């Protein structure tokens, strides 16, 4: 249910990902050529780049954006086992704040936290530990306190958490896996931070997923009574948790779609948590809208180029 | 095994090397080469049996000069070409001769010289192995000749050096210079069965053996820098990608899966990414990259079946607040634009939905689309308001009918009807006013409803209601009056006239069956009412194809107290669990009403109406609940995302005028640095006309006396707006702050 038009953008090497701003103005790209870009749309609708530089002696594949309530901030994951937290200075000088090199193995993911706990970065690294960074004093951005870590005992693949800012929800972390050895067990485990214990303890385990998951994306709360997960292991398995010391949540798998039949690339929920803009390995990446009977049926298809 | 080649200077021609040499031609669409393209074969050659290698003479003209090696060691120059316009006609047919006879394995033309051809021959006791011919003038005169007592197996010209040749011997891996043949650099490896030099780097060479692939460079040339995995089956072909940097295409015997390898970080670890693709479901003989097209492939099965493909993946998605996602595919990004709930709330907000201080029912029309849930809630909310004003002129209505009819006394069951309201106790008229049967006032006649319905065009709703008030000569009159327009109701007027009320009268048996064949469901409750066997009110009350408002009135007029409470309580429980907006008529704006609207939000994610509805005169017992205040915050945060800032402000004006308990606070304060009630000092003056802070003298914003929060340098609100239009520095000398441009 769309008309596809190709944007007028030119990145040097092969692109990796696109993040997006809050109000819907400025993205951030990557390449296997150690380059990033930010394109502010003109009032006429045209896109023009405004900055670029060299990132690291490897490839940067997980650039990300921040919230305007802290100014302007970016971050990225690369070969250097560090997060490039670069802010804007105003022709603008995009250099400030130090690196976060604290990982012995390769970093897997990099994402920010909801805007109701301040700045809280988190990074999960390859063969093990997941790691969260915080800084109370946001007047200078070069300080960063770890204070919390985990031990997933597997090759983490993707991270996510729910923007639900309700006072009645404990913050939770969802982790992906990548092990594909000739055995089956777990690939997505859910965490939950406490207050008195101050520990992210383990609560649940989706014991029906065994394929090499590639991305995890919660659905924004917006006011529902339950959360929504999203996996890309073998078939866009949209899960659904419901609370009923751990919070024993009843699981109800409401999605199994074979359309990709692939190693599906990425999954990304929308602003209001209704349309699941999915993607995959083979070809055109579809949508999965909603129906009157709470039915998840594909409602659009658009091809990787001029379609 | 058969191999496939492309035309170096043609984008639409390829040849298949097999038992016979065949040239094809790609044609468009709208032999099925592709799902959107097909093949158009042009020429056949079969003169040379026992072909062992095929190579292409890469020049701009002739168009199809092909070099073919045989099992006797003689390279034969053959052409398929086109309508001959011979420019070098002497060249065709010039088969070469080696001075003995052996197998010919590998062939390669010189990319730069364009006229030196290299041939590799198997081993012989006392003769040359690699022979460098020069096809410029049956010429058995090699221009060079190397490798006494050895057997070559792979050949490849180096790109940078003009005359350098890389060769793979039996256990020698030598790089030969063609200026002095006394010397050569070499290693002793096992991965010799194929040699490739990548185009871009042109310093890394890849070679393979059995099932293992090795990677070298020409700057160290000592040991294999990188290696791969011991795949349990032999390899057949390896080739780099000539348009995308970093791809080791790979094939194995008797399979159908190609493996493409990603190498970006060309001492720690190697960056290796592997993804396998199956272009087709049949076994694969060999493949062929493309020189010009973007990341292309064609494959040929052991049968004659051809095919095609392409090579790109790992797209990423980014969403936008206006519901329009972003593509990302290599050198291309695409955006798609536009019912989704998020899209609707944009137009509803832009139309000032839910902001009327007038006839309230004007909100369902303001919503644009027609939906029964919305076109009923605003009718329900309007009625509760008109009662509150009327009663004030002379609030418990907001509880809902379930609490109103709990104390329903009286309830004397009516006897057999007398076909021809004020005798009901006030609690029942409370339900009748909300439903709309009567108007605000003691009017016992339901005429105002009846006469408003006819002018609205609805005829049946003027019949069902009328004879529900026991009027069977007005019953025909409603159908008689409407029968002049539009037309079967006139015949129904006869049927709807008579009824015998006997025990086995022909009307009763006929009508109970003759009801179910009609479409409109009011006529169903019509017949299902007349035949109701003195209390069998189980058909009319449960035909949920009819509006709940009528069912609330009709159940209230007839059913007794013991029967009413069980029915009204059982309807709300279904109404609440299934999440129906119509339940507000029953549940009201109490704690239960908040519970029901949880289900409505849970299934449609509508926070606009759930926000406005609960703000409607609810008390300080459900408006302070955590649930309701969460919906308000999310809607406000959503509006800030759409950049509809002025619309958010108008919403907070409405919220301020209705809930004073959420008032904002002051953010400004005057703190004199000296103590000015104590220090007797004035605030600073502007930097342009220098008048002090406060002295007097539409356009009234001009003397607003703004400030700066970084440089502590202020002035008159309009004076610097005129000054800042041509400069970008603080007016005050010895200050380097750009006040306006610092925001952006
Ligand atoms: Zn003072
Ligand atoms: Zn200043
Ligand atoms: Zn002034
Ligand atoms: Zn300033």
């Amino acid at each position: 249910m769309f008309v596809a038009r190709s944007i007028a953008a030119d990145h040097k090497d092969l692109i990796h990902d696109v993040s997006f701003d809050f109000h819907g103005r400025r993205m951030a790209t990557c390449s296997s050529d150690q380059s990033v870009k930010v394109w502010d749309k003109s009032e006429s609708g045209d896109w023009h780049c405004t900055a670029s530089w060299k990132t690291h002696s490897g490839s940067v594949w997980r650039v990300t954006w921040a919230h305007p309530e802290f100014g302007q901030v970016l971050a990225s994951c690369s070969f250097d086992r560090t997060a490039a937290v670069w802010e804007e200075i105003v022709q603008s000088h995009w250099v400030k704040r130090t690196t976060l090199v604290d990982s012995r193995t390769s970093v897997t993911d990099v994402k920010f936290a909801p805007k109701h706990m301040g700045l809280m970065l988190a990074t999960c690294s390859a063969d093990g530990i997941v790691r969260i960074y915080e800084a109370p004093d946001v007047m200078n951005l070069s300080q960063w306190s770890l204070q919390h870590e985990i031990s997933c005992k597997l090759s983490c693949s993707c991270i996510s958490w729910n923007p639900s800012s309700s006072r009645a929800h404990s913050p939770m972390i969802a982790v992906g896996s990548d092990d594909s050895s000739p055995n089956a067990m777990a690939k997505v485990q859910i965490f939950e931070y406490n207050e008195n214990t101050r520990k992210y303890a383990k609560a649940e385990t989706l014991m029906t997923v065994t394929d090499p998951v590639h991305d995890i994306a919660f659905a924004p709360n917006l006011g529902r009574s339950f959360h929504i997960l999203a996996i890309a292991t073998k078939d866009v398995r949209i899960f659904t948790l419901k609370p009923v010391g751990p919070t024993k949540f009843e699981i109800h798998i409401v999605a199994q779609f074979d359309n990709h039949n692939s190693q599906v690339w990425r999954v990304s929920w929308n602003i209001t948590g209704t349309v699941l803009a999915s993607s995959g390995d083979d070809g055109c990446v579809r949508l999965w809208k909603a129906n009157y009977m709470d039915n998840w049926k594909c409602t659009g298809i658009l091809k990787g180029n001029g379609s | 095994k058969p191999d496939i080649l492309w035309a170096p200077h043609h984008v639409d021609r390829f040849v298949v090397c097999d038992s016979e040499l065949s040239l094809y031609h790609v044609e468009s669409t709208v032999l099925r080469l592709s799902e959107d393209s097909a093949a158009t074969l042009l020429s056949i050659n079969s003169d040379t049996p026992y072909m062992k290698c095929v190579a292409w003479y890469l020049n701009y003209d002739p168009e199809c000069l092909l070099a073919v090696g045989q099992a006797n060691g003689r390279v034969v120059l053959t052409s398929l070409g086109q309508d001959h316009n011979s420019k070098f006609k002497d060249l065709i047919g010039k088969e070469f001769v080696p001075k003995h006879a052996r197998q010919c394995n590998t062939l390669a033309w010189n990319p730069l010289d364009s006229n030196w051809l290299a041939a590799g021959l198997d081993k012989h006791r006392a003769d040359f192995s690699v022979l460098i011919w020069d096809i410029c003038s049956l010429v058995t005169k090699p221009l060079y000749e190397l490798g006494q007592n050895d057997a070559c197996l792979s050949l490849c010209w180096l790109p940078r050096d003009q005359k350098l040749l890389l060769a793979g011997m039996h256990r020698n891996l030598a790089i030969f210079d063609l200026r002095n043949t006394s010397q050569k650099m070499f290693v002793n490896t096992k991965a010799v069965q194929g040699v490739t030099v990548d185009p871009y780097f042109h310093d890394r060479v890849a070679s393979f053996y059995e099932g293992q692939v090795a990677i070298w460079d020409l700057r160290k040339f000592e040991k294999p820098v990188l290696t791969l995995t011991e795949q349990p089956k032999p390899l057949t072909k390896v080739a780099w990608c000539p348009t995308r940097t970093g791809l080791l295409a790979t094939l194995t015997r008797d399979s159908n899966i190609i493996r493409l390898y990603d190498m970006q970080h060309t001492e720690t670890e190697p960056t290796i990414i592997e993804r396998s693709v199956q272009p087709c479901d049949n076994y694969i003989a060999s493949f062929a990259w493309h020189p010009t097209s973007q990341n292309r492939m064609i494959v040929v099965t052991p049968n004659r079946t051809m095919s095609d493909f392409t090579v790109f993946e790992r797209i990423s998605l980014a969403w936008s607040p206006i519901t329009s996602l972003m593509w990302a595919c290599g050198r291309h990004l695409y955006e798609c634009t536009e019912k989704d709930i998020a899209t609707k709330m944009r137009l509803r907000a832009l139309s000032r939905y839910g902001l009327d201080t007038e006839q309230v029912w004007r909100n369902h029309i303001l919503a644009g689309n027609e939906d029964p849930q919305l076109k009923s809630l605003w009718y329900t909310l309007h009625f509760m308001k008109q009662y509150t004003e009327d009663m004030d002129q002379k609030s418990l209505v907001y509880a809902g009918i379930k609490s109103i009819v709990k104390s329903s006394l009286g309830m004397v069951e009516s006897s057999r009807h007398n076909w021809s309201i004020q005798n009901l106790n006030e609690e029942r008229i409370l339900a009748l006013q909300l439903c709309g049967w009567i108007k605000k006032g003691t009017d016992v006649d339901v005429g105002p409803f009846l006469n408003s319905l006819v002018q609205e065009g609805e005829w049946e709703r003027a019949a069902a209601v009328a004879l529900f008030n026991l009027d069977i000569r007005r019953a025909i009159q409603i159908l008689n009056e409407g029968a002049s327009s539009e037309l079967n109701l006139n015949v129904v007027a006869m049927a709807l006239s008579g009824y015998t009320d006997e025990k086995n009268s022909l009307w009763r048996e006929m009508c109970s069956t003759l009801r179910l064949q009609l479409n409109n469901p009011y006529l169903c409750v019509m017949f299902a009412f007349l035949t109701s066997e003195t209390g069998s009110y189980d058909g009319v009350l449960y035909e949920n194809k009819v509006a709940v408002r009528d069912r609330v009135a009709f159940a209230c007029k007839f059913l007794s107290d013991t029967q009413l409470n069980r029915y009204i309580e059982k309807l709300t429980n279904e109404m609440k669990e299934a999440g129906n907006l119509e339940g507000i008529l029953l549940t009201g704006l109490t704690k239960d009403g908040v519970d029901l609207m949880e289900s409505y939000v849970d299934r449609t994610g509508d926070v606009q109406t759930a926000s406005y509805c609960m703000l409607q005169g609810s008390p300080l017992d459900v408006l302070k609940d955590e649930r309701v205040q969460y919906w308000i915050e999310n809607y406000r945060n959503l509006l800030d995302a759409w950049r509809f800032w002025h619309k958010r402000a108008e919403f907070d004006i409405h919220r301020s005028k209705l809930d004073p308990s959420s008032k904002p606070l002051a953010q400004v304060f005057v703190s004199c640095n000296f103590c000015c009630p104590g220090c007797r000092k004035p605030l600073p003056r502007c930097a342009l006309c220098l008048i002090n802070m406060g002295t007097p003298v539409l356009a009234q914003f001009n003397n607003w006396f703004t400030w700066c929060h970084n440089c502590r340098h202020g002035g008159h609100a309009g004076h610097m707006l005129s000054w800042f239009r041509d400069h970008a520095e603080c007016p005050v000398s010895a200050c380097t702050c750009k006040c306006m441009q610092l925001d952006t």
